[PDB]
RNA sequence: GGUACACGAAAAACCUUACCUAGACUUGACAUCCUUGGCAAAGUUAUGGAAACAUAAUGCCGAGUGACAGGU
RNA sequence: UUGUCUAGCGAGACUGCUAAUGCAAAUUGGAGGAAGGAAGGGAUGACGUCAAAUCAUCAUGCCCCUUAUGUCUAGGGCUGCAAACGUGCUACAAUGGCCAAUACAAACAGUCGCCAGCUUGUAAAAGUGAGCAAAUCUGUAAAGUUGGUCUCAGUUCGGAUUGAGGGCUGCAAUUCGUCCUCAUGAAGUCGGAAUCACUAGUAAUCGCGAAUCAGCUAUGUCGCGGUGAAUACGUUCUCG
């Protein structure tokens, strides 16, 4: 049951609360960051890709 | 277990592929799931221009995708015909108050581009060609080209079960522990009939001394 | 505690439990909602609240005031522990 | 006669002035005492033995500022600040500070706390 | 009402020793009635204890508290309540975790033999 | 004039490019402009993310990247309003975001 | 393995003018703070001025004296049972050891207050009596007992 | 086992949630293609209901059709 | 009582020079010098092993379901309970308990948020209401120092457990949040076989910030700075 989940995350919710985060491509629900809307492991993905503006490899 | 030869090199030798900001947090993940639509497109629907990489350029309602594929005309199509659909898939996918001036540029000498030579591995694969001379005439043509060492592995089923019989591929000069080496990584899953194939590719492109920082 | 208006119902259950009170009092009422606390009036009916599987009756009194609904209807059971 | 100088130790800058006056020194930083603002330990006294091998609070005057760190590292830079200072005002003070190592900014810092590490060194625990 | 208030020592940690009396209110009752802190419980002139009897009468009974504790304990267990359910096996009732804690309550240890793991 | 204190202030995730543009702005500027005080560091807002490597537990190996953001500021003592019509022919780069007073 | 290790330096006190002076204050230091030491080695010494009125430095240097232990004892062994071995060190790590006794010692007592407890270990140590010296005593004992196996080791 | 046990999960009162009970639904919550079009899409208030929901009304969207969609 | 400082560029350290000994790499010594002989650290992890882990990120062949193993909804359960283990926190007290004055960071974050200051409130907080898209404004450092009390004991340590009254978010706090105040004060006075961590700004230890998130006994994690150690004689044994 992932797809049905991915339509009830993008539908109004009854209450402020009812919603929450997830990643837009995919539907893991967890270590999603609010700062890019993309998943932990999604993140590290496209930042391998490069489709961030400005990713670096922490020396820090 | 080794990290992607493309990350450790990239943002300090290679500019960013999409370069762009919005308002803080609040859009900008909109932004990113958006153009990495438009990139999964050209690199999905349309095999037969390989599309080396596509640039994403946004600032406040505005973007321009400059493109580098070894063949324009398959994307600009017949009169002119393609090139306005592609666009309107754009458009439908990015919204209609934003202007997109794509352009489309040949790349010179793109075989050495790891990008459109893993396409064609997984093209050739995907076809039942034998695996191994594929690799051999692919590597050569490539090669020919006066480039540095290539490596090319490729893992899944080489044509049955058992697929801990994985072939690799090093033909010279191509240092990953050398930050300033300027390589170049792809890599395609080339969908056989009988499961998944991921082909790997690295390009030594010269050396990149006295760069100091990313062009 | 909620600190202002303390006592908190769902807001859809006094209805129902006002007209029964003022309808004879009829005993069986079918309710679900665990999350409401007890006005004094609710004193005098019974309701059939739902724990997770069925419904288990409880019998409200005027020897407790303030207690949440559901408290009174246990969830989980005990321990039932084997030998080994 | 103003005499410059500057010291960093440990996330902890510090500009100092020294000028040679009638009294000892009368030492004075940020406007106020030492002994109240240092509590009175051997961090007190570390100030004045780049000046025990030399001229002794003879004559010159301590004008230091100070800011960052807590106050071992305020020390420190201060320290540095003075034998800097000395070497400022005379050249022929490097034979003795530098033999003592007074000098040379000791750059012993807190590091990176490294992950996994709990303390960037300490690993959790072990267990089989 | 005056149960064992050593000596040798002050009378604001005295007026503890009763059922009932934290140092909050032991304070509270220290500046009502006029009682000096660093005063050992010895040398007390008679004055200030029918004024501290007096605030703790107005005050609730210490002996008393045992009393309401108990009533309050068999007022909610009368009614049918899983908080006092709890309660009655020994065991914590704000929702500790109860899977290998919360043995403050229920007793020192009583092991008991797992699987025969082979 | 009529407009004074054109407190232009510039933010970017690069430095080279950052440092370009105010390059590129400070040799334009230096034309019918006068008075315009050099190029000012800013503490260069910086933050770090950490992700766990594996999709799976692997807890003990995790990375981190870093969103580098470059910052300078610039002043402007006087508009000299034909200064300004030179300047709405500059055409920054994205990667650089503006911000005046 | 591994070669030898240099050892980092540690500056002498110039107010009672001896760096044995701070390796006890190094040593009787806990949680890393010197000045909570510092304050109870000066209250220490107060007290030593305070009664039997002498110079701090001289039963100083009479307790360094009388703690130090003479031999030490490394384990060797072949098989079951293990035999100890009595070998030689160095004065530097001899009085490593007499500062870890009275340090060690001192928080073992009645006495309460470490001020009282600290200043009558320093005491007893200059005064040779069955707080370390009984240690350092039976240390000795132990050894050229066995030292049969002391001159035949390795 | 080291290489699992403040781990997946960088946060479960509802959702999350994948489990159980119960209520309901079935080209379906969601997608394309075939045929047919151009105005409602959501949200709001009574109404029975605990709520999906059936209602009645305000303000890209529809209707019939199989490959199927979907499966934590 | 100003060039601190920040961030850009450049220099600096390259066995550069000298001494020895060596064929030569190189080794050690000295001078200069901030740093000298891979300066401290990070990033970077070969071929492969463990049919190691992940079909529950994703994709994924094959198999199975389809008016149901799919869809929505209310309640519960993921937080149980005779028990055992693992990783943490508080401790088991005068190096300390408590009270009053008291100064010292760095980094990070913040306009539906940070919240200044003020008022009410034993308090959780509530209200007023600036400034702040930010080196401006805000997010009071704690240790530490001074003074005083406590005087060694299940205690003026210790805080669980439990009862009540308040607070906040959230429609909502019984499973199933959290904070404050009042009420009691379990057990524990250093711990068995055995084990773990660490070669310096490290251990220990004091605090501070951030993330997911409206709420979270996160004591977790990821980071920042404060104070601030011992010893390496040596490889016989032990681990690899
Ligand atoms: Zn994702």
């Amino acid at each position: 049951a992932k797809k049905s989940l991915k339509v009830k995350q993008t539908r109004i919710p009854k209450f402020a609360v009812r919603a929450y985060t997830r990643c837009q491509r995919c539907g893991r629900a967890r270590a999603v960051l609010s700062h890019f809307g993309v998943c932990r492991l999604c993140f590290r993905e496209l930042a391998y890709a490069g489709a961030i503006p400005g990713v670096k490899k922490a020396s820090w | 277990q080794k990290v992607n030869s493309n990350g450790l090199r990239f943002g300090i030798n290679k500019n960013w592929i999409s370069r762009w900001t919005a308002n803080s947090h609040a859009q900008t993940a909109k932004w990113l799931i958006e153009d990495e639509k438009i990139r999964n497109l050209f690199f999905v629907n349309y095999r037969n221009a390989q599309v080396s990489n596509v640039e994403i350029e946004r600032t406040q309602a505005t973007v321009d995708v400059f493109v580098y594929a070894a063949q324009p005309a398959f994307l600009i199509g017949s009169e002119n015909k393609n090139i306005q659909k592609i666009t309107k898939q754009i458009k439908q996918i990015i919204g209609r108050t934003t202007n997109l001036d794509l352009t489309i540029n040949e790349i010179g000498s793109p075989m050495l581009s790891a990008r459109i030579i893993a396409r064609d591995l997984a093209n050739a694969i995907e076809a039942r060609v034998p695996l191994r001379t594929a690799m051999r005439q692919s590597l050569i043509k490539v090669l020919k080209a006066g480039a540095n060492g290539i490596k090319v592995l490729v893992s899944g089923r080489l044509n049955g079960a058992e697929i801990a019989r994985d072939k690799m591929y090093i033909e010279g000069n191509m240092p990953l522990s050398t930050l300033r080496a300027d390589i170049d990584y792809a890599l395609e899953k080339a969908q056989t009939t009988y499961g998944v194939i991921g082909v790997k590719v690295w390009i030594n492109r010269g050396m990149i001394y006295t760069k100091g920082l990313n062009r | 505690r909620s600190a202002k208006k303390g006592a908190f119902v769902d807001a859809h259950l006094l209805k129902k439990v006002i007209d029964m009170n003022k309808q004879e009092k009829k005993r069986p009422i079918k309710t679900w909602s665990r999350r409401s606390t007890i006005f004094p009036e609710f004193v005098g009916n019974t309701f059939a609240v739902h724990n997770g599987k069925t419904f288990i009756n409880v019998y409200v009194t005027d020897d407790m005031v303030g207690h949440k609904l559901g408290e009174f209807s246990p969830t989980r059971n005990f321990k039932q522990h084997t030998a080994n | 006669q103003s005499y410059y100088g500057l010291g960093r130790r440990k996330s902890s800058s510090a500009k100092v002035y020294l000028t040679p006056t009638q009294d000892k020194g009368k030492i004075t930083v940020n406007r106020r005492d030492p002994s109240e603002y240092f509590p009175n330990k051997l961090v007190i006294q570390d100030m004045e033995q780049p000046l025990d091998l030399t001229d002794l609070k003879k004559n010159f005057d301590i004008n230091v500022v100070v800011k960052g760190g807590g106050f071992t590292g305020q020390a420190g830079a201060i320290r540095l600040g003075i034998v800097r200072a000395l070497l400022q005002f005379n050249p022929e003070l490097k034979k003795i500070l530098k033999s003592k190592k007074l000098t040379t900014r000791d750059k012993r810092v807190k590091e990176r706390k490294k992950f996994g590490l709990y303390g960037a060194r300490r690993a959790p625990q072990f267990t089989k | 009402l005056g149960i064992d208030i050593p000596n040798q020592k002050r009378i604001e940690i005295a007026l503890t020793y009763i059922f009932g009396i934290g140092l909050s209110r032991s304070q509270a009752i220290l500046k009502q009635a006029n009682i000096n802190p660093d005063k050992r419980v010895k040398d007390l002139t008679e004055e200030e204890f029918v004024a501290i009897r007096n605030v703790a009468s107005a005050y609730k009974i210490e002996g008393d508290l045992r009393r309401e504790i108990a009533l309050n304990i068999k007022h909610l267990s009368e009614i049918g309540a899983w908080r006092g359910l709890r309660h009655r096996k020994n065991l914590p009732v704000r929702g500790q975790r109860t899977r290998t804690n919360a043995r403050t309550r229920k007793g020192p240890r009583k092991t008991v033999a797992n699987k025969k793991i082979e | 004039v009529k407009y004074p204190e054109l407190k232009i202030k510039l933010e970017s995730y690069d430095s080279t490019l950052l440092d370009l543009t105010t390059k590129k702005i400070v040799e334009v500027v230096k034309g019918v402009d006068v008075k315009i005080k050099g190029p000012l560091p800013l503490p260069t807002k910086k933050e770090v993310i950490t992700i766990i490597r594996s999709p799976h537990v692997d807890k003990a190996s995790r990375e981190q990247f870093e969103k580098n953001r470059h910052k300078r500021l610039m002043i402007l003592v006087d508009v000299n309003q034909g200064a300004i019509d030179s300047l709405k022919r500059i055409k920054i780069p994205v990667g650089v975001t503006l911000r005046f007073s | 393995r591994k070669n030898r290790a240099p050892k980092r330096t540690v500056l002498p006190d110039p107010v009672f003018n001896n760096t044995l002076v701070t390796r006890i204050i190094n040593v009787i230091m806990e949680d890393g703070k010197k000045g909570l030491a510092q304050r109870i080695l000066y209250g220490a010494f107060d007290l030593i001025e305070q009664r039997t009125k002498e110079k701090p430095l001289t039963v100083f240097e009479r307790a360094v004296g009388n703690v130090m232990p003479r031999l030490e004892l490394r384990v060797r062994r072949i098989a079951g049972s293990n035999y100890q071995v009595p070998t030689e060190v160095p004065q530097d790590r001899k009085i490593a050891l007499a500062l870890r006794w009275i340090a060690m010692f001192a928080r073992k007592r009645h006495e309460k207050t470490m001020l009282e407890k600290i200043a009558n270990e320093i005491i007893d140590a200059s005064n040779n009596t069955g707080a370390a010296i009984k240690k350092k005593d039976d240390t000795h004992k132990m050894a050229e007992a066995n030292k049969a196996f002391a001159h035949m080791r390795w």
